[PDB]
This record gives C-alpha cells, sequence and structure tokens, in this order.
C-alpha cells in the first residue's frame, strides 16, 4: 500500500517525489505497471528528454494509459487551457476531482502512487562492500540456478519428444491391432465354410500344418500385445517423469523470476546511487 | 538385407519371406506369390493385379502402398509387416496423398481423422484457390506454365539506380551468349553489345542477326518464338516481355562488374523439359457441406447481457503441493495484446482440489464484444509466502477466440487443454499465443461454460455495420492539426501514442482519408470494447485509399487481429506487393500466418495464391512452413497448407520430395553425427563419413536433387573427397556438389553448403534479409555499400542450411597462414597478395563500403561479440560476417568495436590511421547510410514486430524491440541520433 503523507509543503520537490522516477524507459515502466488496478498511476521523464514534458502512465481497464501533460508558458497540464501551475498540485487536484473537466470518457480519478522509494524500504546495507557481496552471491546463485533452469527446460523437450514419439508408435501399434483383427475376422468369415468339407473328404495333415502357421499368427499379436505392453508401462512411467520435472521447473521458474526483479531492482538501485560498472565487471570478465 | 517380412494373405494363411534393403515392392512380391502358392491353402491365391499392399507407417497411419516402384527403405515400417488386400479405392489420389504426407512428414489421413469442423470446412475451400491458381496457370499452356515452373526474377522497379547506371558504358550491358547449335553440344562465345531500355525481344533479335554472320524477316520471328535466354550455370530463364533492368541475374552483374553469362536455349527443349502437371480433387471434396439442422437465428445487436464465463475446475494441475499453496486462473479479454477490459480473476483455491465454479462477470457487455476477442484461460499460481505481496507464476495458458467459423458466440459447458508456459515468459498470461487446445492429451485441462442462451447468437453481416455507421453520426480545417498528423504518421509503429492524440486521432477521422500513412495508428486510437467506434472504423476502413505495402503490412502482427483490418491489408498486398518483395517477405508473411485466429481467411487465401502461381514463392513457402512442424501450437494450420500446396504444386513435388528425403536423410546423418559421435581422437574420427557416403543407399538420395537454398540452383554428383567436417561452432557438414549443367564452370564447378545442427538458423535468416532490405535501400538511395546476406534456410528443429561463398577467409584464417608462412598488418598485406594493380585501391573502397555496410548494420542490428572468426573478407575485397545468432539485446551496447586491423586497410597502411582523408568519407557514408535507414526505420519496426510468435529465445514482445528502437533513436531527432552515433564511433576506437 503507499502511506503519502509527503507534507504540509504541497509544492515540494519535483526530483524527490512519489511520483517520480526520471529518465526511464518503457521496459521497466511496464514492469512497475504489471499486476497493478485502477488508479495506478508513474510519472517519468518524457520519452523525448525535452524540457519538462514529463509523460504519465496511469493504469485503467487493463491499459497503461499514457497520458502527456504540456509545458506551455512554464506551466503544466492534461490539455489546453493550462490553468494549473505546478505538476504537483496538478496530480493532487486530479487525486482530488475527477478527469471530466476535460474529457469525458474517463472515469478513473486517481487510486495508487507509484512511489520510488517503496522499494527502498526492503533494502538496506548501504555501504558499498556489503551490496558488492551481496550482488556477487546473488550473480552466482542466479548463474548455477539458470543453468540448473536451462537443464529442466532441455530435460522437459527432450521428455516431450520422447512422449510423443512414444505415444505415436502406442498409437502405430493400436492400428496394427486393428488390422490383425479384422484380418482374423475376415478369415473366420471365409474358414467358416472351408476346413469342415476337407475334414469330410477324409485328410487331416493339411490342416494341422494350415492351423499350426494359424497359430503363428496368433503367436505374433501375441509378442506384439507384450511390446505394447512394454511400451505402455513406459509411455506411463515416462509421463510421471514429464509431470515430475514439471514440477521442478514449477519450483524453479518463481524464485527465478521474483530474483531476476530483485536483481533489475539492485540495478536501479546502483543506477540512482550514482556508482557504475567499476569493480563488479573484473569479476564477471574473468 | 535379409529382413524377414511376414505378410497377411487374404485367405488367411501366413507367410514370411526374405526381403533386400534396396528391394522394391514388384521385386519381393512375385517370390512372394510363388512361395505361397507352394505354400498349402492356395486356393483363394490369385493374380498380383487386384491384390494391393497395405501396411502401417512409423507416423502411424495405414496407408495403401498402391506404387508398386517403391523400395524397402522408402517404407519406413516400424515393423516388417505386410497385408494383402483388394483396393477398394483411387490410385492416383493415394499415392499423390502419400507423396503429400511425405512432404510433410504426417499424412493427410490424420487431417480426416480429425473432427474440427473448421479444419475441413478449410481442407474443402483451399480447393476452390487451388482450382483457380491451376486455371491461371494454364490460361495461356504452355506459354504461362513456363513462367509458372521457372519464374521471373524481376523487381518493380522499371528504372535503375542512378549510381550504377554510370557503372556502364552510357547505358550499355556487354553481355556474351553461350548458344551451341551443334549435335556435338560445342560451347562457343558470342559477345554482343544491348542496351538496358529494351526487353529480350530485341535482345534475341539482335542474336539472331549476329549469329547469322560469317556464313551468309520471317526468319527472325520463327527463331523468336523458338529461342529463350538462360543464365549459364544456373537455372534462370528470361521470359517474361519485362524491360530486363529488373533481371537479378543482370543487375547483380553490374552490382559485382561481371559480364553476364547467358546463352539461346531452344523454346521446345524448355518444354519438353518441364512435365505436364495434373490436379485431382480430392476424396473429401465428395462430400457438400450443406447442413439442415432441423431443431437463422438473432443477432448480437438485439441481446443486451454482460459477459458471464463459469470456470468449473481444471483436470490435473502439474504443481507440487509442498512448495506451492494456492492456484487460480485469473483470465483475460484480449485483442491481440490489448486487454478489453480488466483481467477478471478467479478464487484462491489450493492445489489439492482445482475445482472453481466461479461465474466470473466482465465489464463489457455482449454487444461490445469486437470479432477478434480472445479469451486468454490461464493457470497461474501463488508461489511466495510474503506479507501483503503475492509473487505470481505463470504455468499454463491457452487462448480461446469468442467467434468461431460459422462467425457466432461460443457457448455451451466445453473443456479445452492448455498450452505450457514460454521459456522466459515474462506477461502472467500470454496475448500473443494463438488460440485452440494442446493436441497433446497429457498437459493440464480446464472446463468452461460460457453464457448458454439454448440457441445461437450470430454477429451480423456489414450491412448492419453500414447502417448503424450512418446512425451514430447524426447521434475546413485548422493547420496545425493537420502537421500534427503528418508527425503523427511519419512516427514508428511503437511510438508513445497518448490519448491527447488518440483522442484527436479518432474525433478527426473522415478528415484522415486525405493521408492514408494514418491508419495503422488510427488502429491503436480506437477503443475496440466499444459498439459504434468499431462500426465507425469498419465504414472507414470500407472506403479508405490503399496502402503502399511496406506499410500496408503494418496491420498484420500480433496487435491487429481484426479480420477486417487484415483483410484490408491483405487487398492491399495483392494490389501492390509484386513477387520478389513478397519472396523477400516471405519469412514474415509465413510468420504473420500464426496471428491468424481462424484457418480461412484473407491472409492463407493470398499466399497460397502466389505460392501455386509461383515456383520460387511457393517453394520458399513450403520450405518456411515446413521448417515449423516441430511448433506443435501451429502444427496443424502449417500441416494443411503444406498439404494443400503440395495438392496444387505440380511436379516439382518430386524434386521437392527428393531434396526433403534428402535433407530428411541428411538430418539422419547429423543424429549419428551428434549422439553416437559426441569425442574426439578415435578409429572413426573422420573415415565413418567416408565410409557412410560410400554406402549406394546414401549416396545415391543426395544425386540430382535441386538445392533448397534456391530453386535455380541444381545439385548433382558428390564429391565425398571435398566433404568434411570442421570443429568451429558444433560441427557442421561440409558438402560439395557438382553443378550437373555441361556450362557449370563459367558460374561455379562446385557447389559448397553448411549444413548446421545444434544452432537454431532462424534469427540467422531474419538478419540476412535485414541486410538484404538495408542493401535495398542503399542502392536506392545512390550508395553502393555493397554486404552480402549469404542465402540460408531453416528447414526443421534447430536445422539449416547455408550456402558457401568462395575465396573467403577468416581473420583467424589468415593470421594462421601468416604465421605459418603475428602482426597487425596482416590483413592489408593479404589483401596486397591476392588482387594488386590498378584494381587494388577499387578493392579498398569496396572494403570501405562493405565496412560502412556492416558496423552500421551491427550497431542497428545489435549483433553480438563480433571476433575474429565469425568475420570473413573476401579476396576481391569485402567482408562479412557469419555467425550472427544472438540479435538485439539478447543479453540483459557497443557491438562489432572496429579493431585496428580495420584501421590498417581502410586507411591504406598508414601508420596515423586517425586522420587519413578516406576515414571521414568512410564516416560520411556511414551517416549517410544510417539516415536512409532511419526514414525507412518504420518498415523495420514492422518487419521485427511481424516476428514476435516466432518461438525464439530473444524476440518476444515489446521489450526487445526498444534495441533497435533506441540504437535507431525514434525517441530522439536526427541530429541527437547523428551525435549518439559520433559518441559511439568516436569512443570506437577509444578516442577516435
Ligand atoms: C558464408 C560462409 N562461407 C564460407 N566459406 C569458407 O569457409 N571457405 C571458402 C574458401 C575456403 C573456406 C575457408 N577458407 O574457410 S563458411 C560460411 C558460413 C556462414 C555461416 N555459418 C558458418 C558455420 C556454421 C560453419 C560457422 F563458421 F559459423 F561455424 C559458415
Amino acid at each position: 500500500t503507499t502511506v503519502a503523507n509527503n507534507g504540509m509543503n504541497n509544492n515540494m520537490s519535483l526530483q524527490d517525489a512519489e511520483w517520480y522516477w526520471g529518465d526511464i524507459s518503457r521496459e521497466e515502466v511496464n514492469e512497475k505497471l504489471r499486476d497493478t488496478a485502477d488508479g495506478t498511476f508513474l510519472v517519468r521523464d518524457a520519452s523525448t528528454k525535452m524540457h519538462g514534458d514529463y509523460t504519465l502512465t496511469l493504469r485503467k481497464g487493463g491499459n497503461n494509459k499514457l497520458i502527456k501533460i504540456f509545458h506551455r508558458d512554464g506551466k503544466y497540464g492534461f490539455s489546453d487551457p493550462l490553468t494549473f501551475s505546478s505538476v504537483v498540485e496538478l496530480i493532487n487536484h486530479y487525486r482530488n476531482e475527477s478527469l471530466a473537466q476535460y474529457n469525458p470518457k474517463l472515469d478513473v480519478k486517481l487510486l495508487y502512487p507509484v512511489s520510488k522509494y517503496q522499494q527502498d524500504q526492503v533494502v538496506k546495507e548501504d555501504n558499498i562492500e556489503a551490496v558488492g557481496k551481496k550482488l556477487h552471491e546473488y550473480n552466482t546463485q542466479f548463474q548455477e540456478k539458470s543453468r540448473e533452469y536451462d537443464r529442466l527446460y532441455e530435460e522437459y523437450t527432450r521428455t516431450s519428444q520422447e512422449i510423443q514419439m512414444k505415444r505415436t508408435a502406442i498409437e502405430a501399434f493400436n492400428e496394427t491391432i486393428k488390422i490383425f483383427e479384422e484380418q482374423c475376422q475376415t478369415q473366420e468369415r471365409y474358414s467358416k465354410e472351408y476346413i469342415e468339407k476337407f475334414k469330410r473328404e477324409g485328410n487331416e495333415k493339411e490342416i494341422q500344418r494350415i492351423m499350426h502357421n494359424y497359430d503363428k499368427l496368433k503367436s505374433r499379436i501375441s509378442e506384439i500385445i507384450d511390446s505394447r505392453r512394454r511400451l505402455e508401462e513406459d509411455l506411463k512411467k515416462q509421463a510421471a517423469e514429464y509431470r515430475e520435472i514439471d514440477k521442478r521447473m514449477n519450483s524453479i521458474k518463481p524464485d527465478l523470476i521474483q530474483l531476476r526483479k530483485t536483481r533489475d531492482q539492485y540495478l536501479m538501485w546502483l543506477t540512482q546511487k550514482g556508482v557504475r560498472q567499476k569493480k563488479l565487471n573484473e569479476w564477471l570478465g574473468n | 538385407p535379409r529382413i524377414l517380412v511376414e505378410c497377411l494373405l487374404p485367405n488367411g494363411m501366413i507367410v514370411t519371406l526374405e526381403c533386400l534393403r534396396e528391394a522394391t515392392l514388384i521385386t519381393i512380391k512375385h517370390e512372394l506369390f510363388k512361395e505361397a502358392r507352394k505354400y498349402p491353402l492356395h486356393q483363394l491365391l490369385q493374380d498380383e493385379s487386384s491384390y494391393i499392399f497395405v501396411s502401417v507407417t512409423q507416423e502411424a497411419e495405414r496407408e495403401e502402398f498402391f506404387d508398386e516402384t517403391r523400395r524397402l527403405c522408402d517404407l519406413r515400417l516400424f515393423q516388417p509387416f505386410l497385408k494383402v488386400i483388394e483396393p477398394v479405392g483411387n490410385r492416383e489420389e493415394k499415392i499423390l496423398n502419400r507423396e503429400i504426407g511425405f512432404a510433410i512428414g504426417m499424412p493427410v489421413c490424420e487431417f480426416d481423422m480429425v473432427k474440427d469442423p473448421e479444419v475441413q470446412d478449410f481442407r474443402r475451400n483451399i480447393l476452390n484457390v487451388c482450382k483457380e491458381a491451376v486455371d491461371l496457370r494454364d490460361l495461356n499452356s504452355p506459354h504461362s506454365r513456363a513462367m509458372y515452373v521457372y519464374p521471373p526474377n524481376v523487381e518493380s522497379s522499371p528504372e535503375l539506380p542512378k549510381h550504377i547506371y554510370n557503372k556502364l558504358d552510357k547505358g550499355q550491358i556487354i553481355v556474351v551468349i553461350w548458344v551451341i547449335v551443334s549435335p556435338n553440344n560445342d560451347k562457343q562465345k558470342y559477345t554482343l553489345k544491348i542496351n538496358h531500355d529494351c526487353v529480350p525481344e530485341q535482345v534475341i533479335a539482335e542474336a539472331i542477326r549476329k549469329k547469322t554472320r560469317s556464313m551468309l524477316k520471317l526468319c527472325v520471328l520463327e527463331y523468336q518464338g523458338k529461342y529463350i535466354l538462360k543464365v549459364c550455370g544456373c537455372d534462370e530463364y528470361f521470359l517474361e516481355k519485362y524491360p530486363l533492368s529488373q533481371y537479378k541475374y543482370i543487375r547483380s552483374c553490374i552490382m559485382l562488374g561481371r559480364m553476364p553469362n547467358l546463352m539461346l536455349m531452344a523454346k521446345e527443349s524448355l518444354y519438353s523439359q518441364l512435365p505436364m502437371d495434373c490436379f485431382t480433387m480430392p476424396s473429401y471434396s465428395r462430400r457438400i457441406s450443406t447442413a439442415t439442422p432441423y431443431m437463422s437465428t438473432k443477432s448480437l445487436w438485439v441481446i443486451n447481457s454482460a459477459l458471464r464465463i463459469k470456470i468449473l475446475c481444471a483436470t490435473y494441475v502439474n504443481v507440487n503441493i509442498r512448495d506451492i499453496d494456492k492456484i487460480y486462473v485469473r483470465t483475460g479479454i484480449y485483442h491481440g495484446g490489448e486487454p478489453l477490459c480488466d483481467n477478471v480473476n478467479t478464487q484462491r483455491v489450493p492445489c489439492s482440489n482445482p475445482r472453481w465454479n466461479e461465474w466470473l462477470n466482465y465489464d463489457i457487455y455482449i454487444p461490445d464484444l469486437p470479432r477478434a476477442a480472445r479469451l486468454c484461460l490461464s493457470i497461474c499460481s501463488v508461489k511466495g509466502r510474503k506479507g501483503a505481496k503475492e509473487e505470481h507464476c505463470p504455468l499454463a495458458w491457452g487462448n480461446i477466440n469468442l467467434f468461431d467459423y460459422t462467425d457466432t458466440l461460443v457457448s455451451g459447458k466445453m473443456a479445452l487443454n492448455l498450452w505450457p508456459v514460454p521459456h522466459g515468459l515474462e506477461d502472467l498470461l500470454n496475448p500473443i499465443g494463438v488460440t485452440g487446445s494442446n493436441p497433446n492429451k497429457e498437459t493440464p485441462c480446464l472446463e468452461l461454460e460460457f453464457d448458454w442462451f439454448s440457441s445461437v447468437v450470430k454477429f451480423p453481416d456489414m450491412s448492419v455495420i453500414e447502417e448503424h455507421a450512418n446512425w451514430s453520426v447524426s447521434r475546413e480545417l485548422r493547420e496545425n492539426d493537420k502537421e500534427q498528423l503528418k508527425a503523427i504518421s511519419t512516427r514508428d509503429p511503437l511510438s508513445e501514442i497518448t490519448e491527447q492524440e488518440k483522442d484527436f486521432l479518432w474525433s478527426h477521422r473522415h478528415y484522415c482519408v486525405t493521408i492514408p500513412e494514418i491508419l495503422p495508428k488510427l488502429l491503436l486510437s480506437v477503443k475496440w470494447n466499444s459498439r459504434d467506434e468499431v462500426a465507425q472504423m469498419y465504414c472507414l476502413v470500407k472506403d479508405w485509399p490503399p496502402i503502399k505495402p511496406e506499410q500496408a503490412m503494418e496491420l498484420l502482427d500480433c496487435n491487429y487481429p481484426d479480420p477486417m483490418v487484415r483483410g484490408f491489408a491483405v487487398r492491399c498486398l495483392e494490389k501492390y506487393l509484386t513477387d520478389d518483395k513478397l519472396s523477400q517477405y516471405l519469412i514474415q508473411l509465413v510468420q504473420v500466418l500464426k496471428y491468424e485466429q481462424y484457418l480461412d481467411n484473407l491472409l492463407v487465401r493470398f499466399l497460397l495464391k502466389k505460392a501455386l502461381t509461383n515456383q520460387r514463392i511457393g517453394h520458399f513457402f513450403f520450405w518456411h512452413l515446413k521448417s515449423e512442424m516441430h511448433n506443435k501450437t501451429v502444427s496443424q494450420r502449417f500441416g494443411l497448407l503444406l498439404e494443400s500446396y503440395c495438392r496444387a504444386c505440380g511436379m516439382y513435388l518430386k524434386h521437392l520430395n527428393r531434396q526433403v528425403e534428402a535433407m530428411e536423410k541428411l538430418i539422419n546423418l547429423t543424429d549419428i553425427l551428434k549422439q553416437e559421435k559426441k569425442d574426439e581422437t578415435q578409429k572413426v574420427q573422420m573415415k565413418f563419413l567416408v565410409e557412410q557416403m560410400r554406402r549406394p543407399d546414401f549416396m545415391d538420395a543426395l544425386q540430382g536433387f535441386l538445392s533448397p537454398l534456391n530453386p535455380a540452383h541444381q545439385l548433382g554428383n558428390l564429391r565425398l573427397e571435398e566433404c568434411r567436417i570442421m570443429s568451429s561452432a558444433k560441427r557442421p557438414l561440409w558438402l560439395n556438389w557438382e553443378n550437373p549443367d555441361i556450362m557449370s564452370e563459367l558460374l561455379f564447378q562446385n557447389n559448397e553448403i553448411i549444413f548446421k545442427n545444434g544452432d537454431d538458423l532462424r534469427q540467422d535468416m531474419l538478419t540476412l534479409q535485414i541486410i538484404r532490405i538495408m542493401e535495398n535501400i542503399w542502392q536506392n538511395q545512390g550508395l553502393d555499400l555493397r554486404m552480402l546476406p549469404y542465402g540460408c534456410l531453416s528447414i526443421g528443429d534447430c536445422v539449416g542450411l547455408i550456402e558457401v561463398v568462395r575465396n573467403s577467409h577468416t581473420i583467424m584464417q589468415i593470421q594462421c597462414k601468416g604465421g605459418l608462412k603475428f602482426n597487425s598488418h596482416t590483413l592489408h598485406q593479404w589483401l596486397k597478395d591476392k588482387n594488386k594493380g590498378e584494381i587494388y585501391d577499387a578493392a579498398i573502397d569496396l572494403f570501405t563500403r562493405s565496412c560502412a555496410g556492416y558496423c552500421v548494420a551491427t550497431f542497428i542490428l545489435g549483433i553480438g561479440d563480433r571476433h575474429n572468426s565469425n568475420i570473413m573478407v573476401k579476396d576481391d575485397g569485402q567482408l562479412f560476417h557469419i555467425d550472427f545468432g544472438h540479435f538485439l539485446d539478447h543479453k540483459k551496447r557497443v557491438p562489432f568495436v572496429l579493431t585496428q586491423d580495420f584501421l590498417i586497410v581502410i586507411s591504406k597502411g598508414a601508420q596515423e590511421c586517425t586522420k587519413t582523408r578516406e576515414f571521414e568519407r568512410f564516416q560520411e557514408m556511414c551517416y549517410k547510410a544510417y539516415l536512409a535507414i532511419r526514414q525507412h526505420a518504420n518498415l523495420f519496426i514492422n518487419l521485427f514486430s511481424m516476428m514476435l510468435g516466432s518461438g525464439m529465445p530473444e524476440l518476444q514482445s515489446f521489450d526487445d524491440i526498444a534495441y533497435i528502437r533506441k540504437t535507431l533513436a525514434l525517441d530522439k531527432t536526427e541530429q541527437e541520433a547523428l551525435e549518439y552515433f559520433m559518441k559511439q564511433m568516436n569512443d570506437a576506437h577509444h578516442g577516435g
């Protein structure tokens, strides 16, 4: 949540405020406004980097609605005329009143600042050596864990290909059994009126030989049911392996994305604090 | 060679026969029937005419093997079993269908057995396009079939570039005609003289009147209809009545300064060379879709209610109960990537019992749904234990069209399978994924229940929208807004558009008919979750003037899913886009085919019609969609398109299948080269491949097949001595094939091909495509920064082909050559040694210009660390980058640092490379190249935005394209971008 309570000085400093963020690109402002609700807003330095354009990215209807305020004769406002002086009292006036004054379509007035120092609350150890060691161990843990997640995704793809080709092989066995059963039914239809006549004329050696090589058909279907069984047990345990590998990447993905979020916020902290890559690049360049 | 194959005779008795590996069906069937007659119960047996073999392939489908000529190894049988049964079907349809299935890798009867009615309606309606294409193919047979089988390679420019118009002797091209006219195939030279303005009719007339020298009206006319121009060594034929400056062979000869190599082959010989193609209607076309559901109803604009969707349960979420506590099915009503309303979430049920039964209501009302509404189910779960802060992570995603092919709202309880999460997906839903259930069954499935009206509700025809357009209006400019509109028009597609400007755009629409460029911004300035706005915009689009194709393709990527908008864009494409730049942009249109919510629409009709009327376009279309059978998200749609193309492409099928099976067999080689061979210094390090290609069954499968990188190039006898492997990236294949035709010595006696496995050659194709459009821009604006986009083609999952340009060497190559036979002057000295003399400085000029081609390129595209091995220079002084791969950001600056050796070579070997006279000329042409790219960067944003749903692990959404947006500096002005590049090219030497 937002505590606000900046103070009694309404026309306060532009550079340090809950609304302000400075010269930030679209990627990280899209990261900030994601998973937000109505009335969530943010004001940054504009994409043109001109003198005081200072666009706004209020959230409404699931879209980062990109309001731009003007810089006419040193004043600010959503659109002409610019009857309001300062941006802080502008956003406070839209915190007090609706947006129906300038345009009718907008309904939400304002609900939630995205403060620059809300994330700064959870961070500590302002001294350089502590955050240096913390960033080093965060980076090596992130590298090892990203290698583990890449291995997990490779295993997931390999098991998906294995289970897909085994599923196709099982379907091929199913089609083979269907063809063999249809052939068996057809030959029963032909042979229900064939064997007993050659019995009636009195000879059985040909019948026992054709019965022997007919039993070869039932023998063959007997081992191919065995092969389909050994491939279907294989399919079931490989599906279980696929499920547990998906469970492992289920466990590995979310702490990975929040660790990446913390790494990004630490990069932002180093950027705003002013120290660039001086000694951290020496370890990674080895 | 000794396979014991068992056969199911239709009398019933069981026979087993030995079979050879190379034996065909006729070779084995004769002794099969012989020893079947020898074996007892020879009563129902008769001749082989009415008996047909049936077996199940390794792709798990029974299919009759009517074609008796096929070998045993071509059968691809999972088990050595055959069956003997009556035909009970058609001959030609079944050989055609099996060949189609071999060209896809999966048979047509898979399409037969799938019960999705949209698939079969697509299969019915594609034959309309096929029959129209083959009717226009033979409307002027065999003349039109000549342009089909061998396509002209012309551009859309009747004129010529100005800086190459001065490269000739006052607009005149010296060619050589290598016509034989000899029973003893004697070759000879006719060096001959043409301008550039005339069509090949005057060229063949001049060749007739100059051929008749040294042995001297109607004769010229009858030889005109009996002779034709052919490029030597490669199968391009000059056919159509075109001004001959557009043929790419002639323009490439102007580029490189080489004289063109042509001949006069007989027209009737070419006509007899191409076989007559046949097109037969399918068996499923017998069924007519005239349904009479004895049970027209009301439309969307009479039913007033809210969108209520009830979630019942998931089948089984694939989670772990130990570390994950609760799950939820946060949904979203998307229009591409734009949420049409708020993301309504479900309850936070535990993962033990994934049952919801929640009637999620949505802010959108029923009449205000757009045509391309896309529900986005997503199983994502809170897997973080924090105070008043929930950590969210996607697990399963799945998109659903709210309207079907019938163009009606979905209703009734229905289950649907969910796709797994993509690699590194930032968003919790998936805006860009296609609509449809997962074909695999062992993935989590979830149940939905729409607002069951106990009826069907139909989105109306455009008459209702047209009347509502006149209704809603009832419910001369200040030029500042006009120049504001002009300013909006020049903005890139990823421009930061504001609702001040969006409301300005929507409030002034009938005044936007003056400029056509403003349309895609007007796409983003309308609320798709509206009733009047969509009707107004449809009324505008119906009366909207046509668009240049470069930004008419803007309406095609994932942000513009509207069927009417995409239909207008496709209409503008077929009205304006030409064949050469269709084949240029073919990869992008192939990837746009994913973004279609349906199967049958106008884009697929247009791309099929252009593919079935052009061998080059159709061939590259087939290979581009064949490369993505491993992508199961669009495997069905693209497989249907391979089925349609292979139905209506003609005899190229055979050639196609040959190269396909060649590639497939070659792919198989890399499997043994990768899975079995993963070590070093054994007895079979190189001898194994020599012995394996010494096998006749493998080498005969690589004979006489056309090159997959170019249908004009044809591949013949393999040279096992000149085939080897490398150890550069992941051990690819060096393949050498002699060009079969006799006149091959003019261009190249041998074709070299890299066959690469281990890396995805799909982003490399995109990079080389970018290189080719920057070539086009620089040639059009008057700067010959000759940089070569060598041909590359992905042919499946992590498999690709690269055509080799010869007389090239790495920096590592020349460095080790100098060391054996290191210093920072070896490249310039080597270029002295290759081509000295009066041409040398010109080569240096080329080496400057190609440098000015690549460095700027490698900054704009953001290619990775260009070291000394992933770059090669030619003998004529031209460099090029090969291992592109990681492009744009790909690791989250300073790409392709200008090395010292460049500073020697461009500066003529001077010791003080910093302020030589040619260096500021280099910088000036770099500036001009960047500016010429910069007013054409909207096309580049379009072309990269039409690649988001492709599936590279380094281009997903609007998180990567900001890299080219910030290197191209669309936010900045021209001068700020200039000083940006003086900054980077001043720190290129870290001070210079
Ligand atoms: C366009 C191109 N041209 C070549 N030509 C020679 O290698 N030649 C030609 C002369 C002899 C030989 C040489 N000196 O060495 S290789 C090549 C290419 C393009 C893209 N990827 C590759 C891979 C995958 C093999 C690499 F290198 F990255 F690992 C190669």
